[PDB]
């Protein structure tokens, strides 16, 4: 396909050429600079003391019912992105149909504002 | 020639990139923080702070240095990547001063970690400290190379 | 050389070349982004910010990214060393790569795909992981914790991210970043640009996008007074390098989409001047000064606030906003003010 | 040359390492997690592979709808989830194991 | 007053909870830390970023100064004084100086006592330029502290035109001051005078209306009368409860009574009054 | 006396903040009683942090040195260590807790027997206390995984270091006038070599001072 | 090449697929997945599937990150050292052979031509040929997604919705409201007079 080769192969070649950049940025300094590393040196930082433990422990999320509710919220907002392509040629259904659909999801929303699922645990 | 000149380049740019760890301990780091204030403005010489070691190049020992914090310090220090420099701010860090003959208190911060520059008083003016910086700049010009 | 421009090779070339035009004018501009960004905050704060190193600073930052390739690369011993590469290669890399799409005149655009925005959505939120993986690998309390503050931003901006310019695709009827802009091309210079009918949604997007870039008042995944320096507090030499060019290059794509957006991009504020890429890199760059005086200006959010912003009233106001486009643009209201297409 | 059998060959290595992660999985109940959206991953491949081949854009329309059931899913799964490590403390694979005979 | 263990609104244990508590998420804030001033080494219990305990270590800049005084004249530890809310060296210096005055029943001149309070309550502007602007900093905002020191800046050039030093003037002494002003530096002070209320109205516009500046101090630190007896507050940290206790008007010293002025007070005691 | 709370105060206050990683010492420090291994006029000041003393010259050590000692020593739960002047026992009773069986020494008959009073009353069933001089040891049972000297030594007796298994661990204070170094040596080739591990101060052991005459 | 952009995007896919499943660190696991999702976007790319190509993309970077939180929320205590894998592979094995033997016959009907619901357009982008049946031809479907969803929302704060009732929260609009005319007032105290 032609639109493939014209637009996308390009997209491609960047992405090889976006990632040799960077990828030659870090290795400037592993080639030049001088590595002297010492176990003090490499040991991790918590402000000049030694850390009480590293950072491999359950930690609670006090924004997870958020994160769950942004998975959802996500797949919603998707299928506006071919709607709002198609608005011209929208027919009476297609149109109000949409106009139910956001209205489920404000019921929604306003369950979860209501309930209190948007403040932090 | 090529190597010489290098070391020139790599002096400017370590001259005019010179970043230092956001650490001060007395009324030394008053002083200090005048020194970046627009009165001087120490960052239009390049020379910004950063709060992470890992991210610095320069420490100012501003204050005194006690025993309790004398393991501190030298950690910090220890993960400052290289080249690492360090001046000594005010008679505290340099020899103790005021409490030179105190239980608690390190007689001088070269007892820790190596010190490059020197600056004296109690505290040093920020024009001073601004000075003993320009100096640190001269020494390395003068002595750089890639180690440091 | 028709012989040979028509050629497998000649194609080869001519997107190489066109590849380096973008990576010359992207990390060319970074010289002169974090100049001016500095210098910006400097004359609000009564000085004068990087003047010595060069004619009146100048060559700052080139003094900056040269130390930074001669210093030292110090690993923690107890990251994870793969992720810790990764981290800001993907940082760095995947904003500039977002430009591919980016277009700065009629015809300058690498990739002219009809489904730019949505590439620039996968893109800049790929983006964030650099962010997260970089936090975490570097296995230290004060990086894990800007990690998980990471994650928090993107699900603070990203839930009404694509409500914010709903209403535009619904004008133009395209996803395609040039129609976009050329939608927007009329006989009142710019009163025919999309900050005009889609106003709210220019404030909304603006403060999304300085969410987006890490920036104050949302500079939360760093925030010096609270993590030392969040994510990148292990991370030294060019490998932190990467991680500040990937923060202004992700901010210049941010200038770039307002531009075209809500201002015309390429096109001329006033009729008699014409058309061109000066246009569009000057809205970017006044863009880029809107984002370094906020900086100046604002203190910090607590991140349990920006989620608020976010969801309680970022989501119910592009929510509705898009509601009430539909219904313009659908009856065609002021004469289709709101309804740029053919 | 690249044809349907190509892509329905992907998708069913997809299919079968994400059924796979299912049941061999012992210490972590979120990479079931992953292994499902694997598994749902290869369907759509498969949905798309068609689709394309034959010209139709049903079996895209059909991927938007996976799509959206898999959103559903992964909410769930994660609350159902939470509730499970309030409960147990922990997220093991072989800790879901009280109800048995 | 013990949060370790959670408590939810539907009375919902965790089985982690039921365990001892053995692998907590301990935190070192400070000593280096850019809010930590320095020498603070306050190790934090977090709790998906709660604070459920602070422990402040300090003692990372004692120097035994008051065994260090115990060898010296009276006169050889005045400096002492300048270097410990440093800040503000003089109005540390006069505490010294009147405890001596007490003791030996000395009447100090006139003209020392209002120079006395003048480079007293510069040390007030001096410590509250520094107090309010990095506090600003602490909650995000670069600005304020460039603005604000300065002003400070200038404040310690009248410091050195008094004494000849910009922080640790030794300048008040048992007796009185050791220096007369110039002339010319009191018209310099008139001259600042003049102008300083515009910056007061500049950080003010900055900040005090300021959304993010709200919600970062609005009902953050809450003291109630009570809590201030528990702990030993004084100075602004009763004034903010809305108790006008000062001890300039309580226990006048010097000459403060012939002077005008108001003592601010705060209705909510928290970290915006 | 809510000895629990203290309990919990000096193991987050005075252990974990000094470099005392191992969580079995954590463990093992938020579950024995301190005021229960304390002579009974000390016991409202069993959390102090100080040496508490326990006869003229002998000392119950202060958490901190207590809890980083342990901590270097690397106990396994397969380990046989020797506990050299338990006092009442507290030491022991924590080592206990980690290691399969402690060897407690104590060398005065009063401490040893309410070691053994106060170790059962705890229901501690690992460690056997045995009386007898400190500087000897109890080589019936050698060789030990590890040993701790619970008071400072000028030089630790080869007697002593050769119940010690090859690659077994010794910490001991050592003490140079008004300077005490706890140090950590390894057995290897037979041989204990000694390395610095950190500062802390206590009184000199009976039986562990050194030659000291006339020098001109 | 197609052909070249194919194996690209095919091994990348099936290797990380592979590796999410069988890798021992589940964070390891978390940016296997994406690699993944990001490999099946590129070979949707392939077969001119533009749309779903990018919406995938744009929903499993947020998802995948959300299953980061959960990861590190639920991290077991044995990070540093983290079956009948022998007969497991063999059911797999011949799974797979089932399969492959299934699909190299592959043909469809000789009338699957004549019964595409939405024959695809050549001159019709793809993103505005799907939204010409989405909303139309499927609107019943549309709809139902729409409470698939909400049953979603619904579930997650059911099972899980709990709020520390010890910790101090401010209510950010009275902290907007917050005047500082009427918070702070200077005070006449005479002197010598205390509370
Ligand atoms: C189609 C259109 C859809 C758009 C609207 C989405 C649906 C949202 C409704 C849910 C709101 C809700 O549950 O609260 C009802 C709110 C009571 O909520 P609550 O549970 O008592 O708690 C109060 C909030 O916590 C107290 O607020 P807060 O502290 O969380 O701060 C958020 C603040 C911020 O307010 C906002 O910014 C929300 C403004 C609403 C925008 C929606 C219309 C936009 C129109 C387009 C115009 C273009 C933009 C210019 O909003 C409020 O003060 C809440 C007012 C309720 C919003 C009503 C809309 O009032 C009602 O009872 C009204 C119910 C109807
Ligand atoms: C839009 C398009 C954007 C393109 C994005 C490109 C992403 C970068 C290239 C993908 C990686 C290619 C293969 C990597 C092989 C690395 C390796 O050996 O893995 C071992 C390393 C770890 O090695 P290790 O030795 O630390 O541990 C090995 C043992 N396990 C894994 C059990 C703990 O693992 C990974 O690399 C995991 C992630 C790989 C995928 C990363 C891409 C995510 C994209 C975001
Ligand atoms: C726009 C693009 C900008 C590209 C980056 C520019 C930065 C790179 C060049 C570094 C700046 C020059 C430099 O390093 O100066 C060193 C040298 C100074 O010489 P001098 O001060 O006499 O010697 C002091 C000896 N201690 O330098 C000189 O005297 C100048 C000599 C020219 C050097 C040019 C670089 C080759
Ligand atoms: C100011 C600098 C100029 C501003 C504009 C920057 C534009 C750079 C992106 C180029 C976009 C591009 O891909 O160009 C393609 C275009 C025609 O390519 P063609 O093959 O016909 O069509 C592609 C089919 N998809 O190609 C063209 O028509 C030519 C593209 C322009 C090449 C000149 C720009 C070179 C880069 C300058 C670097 C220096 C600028 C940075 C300095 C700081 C700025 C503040
Ligand atoms: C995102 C997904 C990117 C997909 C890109 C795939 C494009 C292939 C389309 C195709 O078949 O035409 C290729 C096409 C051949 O098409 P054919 O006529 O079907 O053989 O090959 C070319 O023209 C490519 C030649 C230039 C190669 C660029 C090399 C870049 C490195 C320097
Ligand atoms: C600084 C980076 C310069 C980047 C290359 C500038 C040309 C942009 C790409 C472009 O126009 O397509 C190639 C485009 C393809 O050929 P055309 O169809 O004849 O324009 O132009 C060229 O042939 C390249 C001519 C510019 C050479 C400058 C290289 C230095
Ligand atoms: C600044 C460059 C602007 C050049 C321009 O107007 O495009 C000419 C021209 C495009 O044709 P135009 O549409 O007539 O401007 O650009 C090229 O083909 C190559 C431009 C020079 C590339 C090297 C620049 C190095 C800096
Ligand atoms: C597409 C993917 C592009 C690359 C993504 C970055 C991840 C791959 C690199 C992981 C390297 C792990 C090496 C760890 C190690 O101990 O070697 C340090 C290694 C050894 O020191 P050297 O001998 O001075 O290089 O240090 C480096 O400079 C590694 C630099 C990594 C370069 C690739 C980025
Ligand atoms: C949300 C804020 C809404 C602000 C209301 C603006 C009313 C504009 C009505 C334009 C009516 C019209 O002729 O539309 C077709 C008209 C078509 O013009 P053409 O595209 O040049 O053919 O709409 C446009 O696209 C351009 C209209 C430009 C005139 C705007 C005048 C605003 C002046 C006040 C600025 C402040
Ligand atoms: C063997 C027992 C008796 C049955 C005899 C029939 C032999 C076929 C057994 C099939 C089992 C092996 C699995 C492979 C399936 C082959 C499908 C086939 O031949 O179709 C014709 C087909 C020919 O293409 P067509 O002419 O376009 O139909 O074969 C192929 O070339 C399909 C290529 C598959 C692509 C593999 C991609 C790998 C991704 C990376 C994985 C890591
Ligand atoms: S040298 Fe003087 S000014 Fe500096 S910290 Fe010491 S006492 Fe303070
Ligand atoms: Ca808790």
């Amino acid at each position: 396909m032609e639109y493939l080769l014209q637009e996308y192969l390009p997209i491609l070649v960047f992405l090889g050429m976006a990632s040799a950049l960077a990828i030659v940025l870090i290795l400037a300094a592993a080639v030049i600079a001088v590595r002297n590393p010492d176990p003090e040196k490499v040991s991790a930082y918590e402000c000049g003391f030694n850390a009480f433990d590293d950072a491999r422990m359950k930690f609670d999320v006090r924004f997870y019912l958020v994160s769950i509710l942004f998975i959802i919220f996500d797949l919603e907002v998707a299928f506006l992105f071919p709607w709002a392509v198609s608005f011209a040629s929208l027919s009476d259904v297609a149109f109000w149909g949409m106009m139910v659909f956001l209205a489920v999801l404000t019921v929604g929303f306003a369950y979860e504002w209501k309930k209190g699922a948007l403040e932090w645990a | 020639f090529l190597l010489t000149t290098t070391e020139d380049i790599i002096n400017w740019a370590r001259n005019g990139s010179l970043h230092w760890m956001t650490f001060g301990l007395a009324c030394c780091a008053v002083e200090m923080m005048q020194t970046s204030m627009p009165r001087y403005d120490l960052e239009r010489f390049g020379t910004a702070p950063r709060a992470s070691p890992r991210q610095s190049d320069l420490m100012i020992v501003a204050g005194t240095l006690t025993n309790k914090m004398a393991p501190a310090l030298r950690k910090v220090y220890d993960q400052m990547p290289e080249p690492r420099y360090v001046i000594s701010m005010g008679s505290c860090a340099n020899g103790g001063g005021y409490y030179h003959y105190s239980y608690s208190v390190v007689r001088g911060c070269d007892r820790i970690v190596p010190v490059d520059i020197y600056v004296p008083g109690c505290p040093p003016t920020a024009e001073a400290l601004l000075y003993g910086i320009l100096q640190l700049q001269r020494r390395i010009r003068r002595t750089g190379t890639l180690v440091r | 050389m028709a012989e040979f421009w028509a050629s497998p090779y000649g194609f080869a070339l001519s997107m190489l070349l066109q590849g380096l035009a973008v990576i010359a004018f992207v990390m060319g501009s970074l010289i002169f982004m974090v100049y001016g960004d500095r210098k910006i905050w400097a004359a609000v704060q009564m000085r004068r910010g990087p003047n010595v190193v060069g004619p009146w600073g100048l060559l700052q930052t080139f003094a900056d990214a040269l130390k930074y390739i001669v210093k030292e690369i110090v690993i923690p011993a107890g990251a994870d060393k793969f992720v810790y590469f990764l981290a800001p290669f993907l940082s760095m890399m995947l904003a500039l790569f977002a430009f591919v799409v980016i277009p700065f005149d009629e015809g300058w655009v690498m990739a002219n795909i009809n489904v730019g925005i949505l590439f620039i959505f996968a893109a800049s939120s790929l983006e964030v992981y650099g962010v997260i993986m970089g936090g975490w690998a570097s296995n230290s309390k004060y990086p894990f914790l800007a990690s998980l503050r990471s994650a928090a931003q993107m699900i603070s901006y990203e839930v009404s991210l694509g409500l914010i310019i709903i209403g535009i695709i619904i004008s133009t009827g395209s996803m395609n970043l040039t129609a976009i802009v050329e939608a927007q091309r009329g006989d009142y210079g710019l009163l025919n640009w999309y900050w005009l009918p889609h106003l709210p949604m220019v404030v909304l997007f603006f403060v999304s996008a300085l969410a987006e870039c890490n920036r104050p008042p949302f500079d939360l995944v760093e925030a010096e007074s609270e993590l030392v320096a969040g994510f990148m507090t292990e991370y030294s030499s060019t490998p932190y390098l990467l991680f500040m060019a990937g923060e202004y290059i992700a901010m210049y794509l941010m200038c770039a989409l307002l531009s075209l957006l809500f201002f015309g991009g390429w096109l001329s504020p006033v009729p008699f001047i014409a058309d061109g890429w000066w246009w569009m890199v000057i809205k970017m760059w006044f863009w880029f000064y809107m984002f370094a005086m906020v900086k100046a200006i604002v203190p910090r959010y607590r991140y349990d606030q920006l989620m608020r912003i976010g969801w309680k009233v970022f989501l119910p106001l592009s929510l509705g906003w898009v509601v009430l486009v539909a219904i313009l643009a659908r009856y065609e209201i002021l004469g289709g003010f709101w309804a740029r297409f053919a | 040359m690249i044809g349907l059998t190509h892509y329905l060959v992907v998708g069913a290595i997809l299919f079968v390492t994400g059924i796979f992660g299912i049941f061999v999985n012992r210490k972590n109940v979120i990479v079931i997690l992953m292994s499902i959206e694997l598994m749902l991953l290869a369907v759509n491949i498969n949905f798309v592979a068609f689709s394309t081949h034959l010209g139709d854009l049903a079996g895209q329309v059909f991927t938007m709808f996976v799509l959206t059931v898999a959103a559903a899913e992964a909410a769930i799964g994660l609350a159902i989830l939470v509730v499970f490590f309030r409960n147990r403390g922990t997220i093991a694979v072989e800790d879901v194991n009280v109800m048995k005979g | 007053g013990d949060i370790r263990k959670n408590s939810y609104d539907d009375g919902s244990m965790d089985a982690l909870t039921g365990e001892q508590s053995i692998r907590n998420f301990n935190i070192n804030f400070g000593p280096q830390h850019p809010a930590a001033h320095g020498v603070l080494r306050m190790v934090l219990e977090l709790d998906g970023e709660i604070v459920e305990r602070a422990d402040p270590h300090i003692g990372l800049l004692h120097r035994g100064t008051e065994k260090l005084m115990e060898s010296r004249t009276y006169l050889q530890n005045l400096p002492y004084l300048d270097r410990l809310d440093y800040v503000a060296p003089m109005n540390q210096e006069h505490a010294w100086c009147l405890a001596i005055e007490r003791l030996t029943g000395t009447v100090i001149p006139r003209r020392a006592s209002l120079i006395r309070v003048l480079y007293s309550e510069i040390g007030r502007i001096l410590n509250h330029l520094m107090g309010v602007t990095t506090g600003a900093m602490d909650v995000g905002a670069l600005t304020p502290p460039l603005w604000g020191f300065e002003a400070r800046e200038e404040l310690m050039i009248f410091y050195e035109r008094a004494c000849g030093a910009r922080l640790h003037a030794a300048y008040f002494r048992p007796g009185g001051v050791h220096q007369d002003l110039p002339p010319d530096l009191l018209d310099d002070i008139e001259e600042w005078c003049e102008r300083f209320p515009k910056l007061v109205d500049d950080l003010d516009t900055l900040l005090t209306e300021n959304r993010i500046f709200k919600q970062r101090l609005v009902d953050i630190g809450i003291v109630t009368e009570a809590d201030a007896l528990d702990w030993g507050y004084t100075g602004v940290m009763v004034r903010g409860s809305g108790l006008a206790w000062d001890l300039r008007r309580s226990q006048p010293y010097e000459c403060y009574d012939e002077f005008d002025f108001q003592i601010p007070v705060g209705r909510n005691g928290d970290c915006y009054d | 006396t809510d000895f629990a709370q203290r309990r919990t105060m000096m193991v987050d206050t005075q252990v974990r903040p000094n470099e005392v990683t191992s969580y079995p010492v954590i463990e093992a420090m938020l579950n024995v009683p301190r005021e229960q291994f304390v002579p009974e006029s000390r016991r409202d000041v069993a959390y102090v942090g100080n040496n508490i003393d326990l006869a003229p010259g002998r000392v119950l050590l202060e958490p901190r040195t207590l809890g980083k000692m342990m901590d270097i020593l690397n106990l396994q739960n397969g380990d046989l260590v020797l506990d050299v002047g338990c006092g009442y026992g507290y030491s022991a009773a924590v080592m206990a807790r980690i290691a399969e069986a402690v060897v407690a020494v104590e060398e005065d008959a009063a401490m040893a027997a309410e070691a053994e009073g106060r170790l059962a009353a705890q229901d501690v069933f690992n460690v056997a206390v045995v009386q007898g001089a400190l500087a000897e040891g109890c080589p019936g049972q050698a060789p030990y995984d590890a040993i701790l000297i619970e008071g400072a030594v000028e030089q630790v007796p080869e007697a002593l270091t050769e119940q010690l298994r090859e690659g077994g661990r010794i910490v001991a204070l050592f003490r140079e006038g008004n300077l005490g170094i706890v140090r950590l040596g390894h057995k290897l080739d037979g041989r204990v070599n000694w390395r610095f591990a950190f500062n802390a101060v206590a009184p000199l052991l009976p039986g562990f001072a050194r030659p000291r005459g006339f020098v001109l | 090449m197609m052909t070249f952009a194919f194996y690209l995007f095919a091994i990348s896919a099936c290797v990380a697929g592979f590796m999410v499943v069988i890798g021992r660190n589940p964070v390891h696991s978390v940016l296997w997945l994406i690699l993944a999702f990001l490999s099946a976007a590129g070979l949707f790319v392939l077969q001119g599937a533009e749309f779903v190509a990018m919406l995938l993309v744009v929903v499993y970077v947020g998802a995948v990150a959300v299953l980061f939180l959960f990861v590190v929320m639920m991290l077991d205590v044995d990070f540093a050292e983290l079956r009948y894998l022998p007969l497991a592979l063999v059911i797999g094995v011949v799974l797979l052979a089932q399969l492959g033997i299934a699909f190299s016959g592959w043909t469809p009907s000789d009338q699957a031509e004549s019964l595409r619901a939405a024959p695809v357009d050549a001159a019709v982008e793809n993103t505005l040929g799907l939204g010409l049946v989405l909303y139309d031809r499927y609107v019943l479907m549309f709809q139902l997604a729409g409470l698939v969803l909400l049953v979603a929302m619904i579930g997650a704060i059911v099972l899980t919705m709990r709020h520390r009732k010890d910790v101090k929260r401010q209510n950010v609009l009275e902290q907007m409201w917050r005047d500082p005319a009427k918070t702070m007032e200077l005070k006449d105290v005479k002197p010598g007079q205390g509370l």
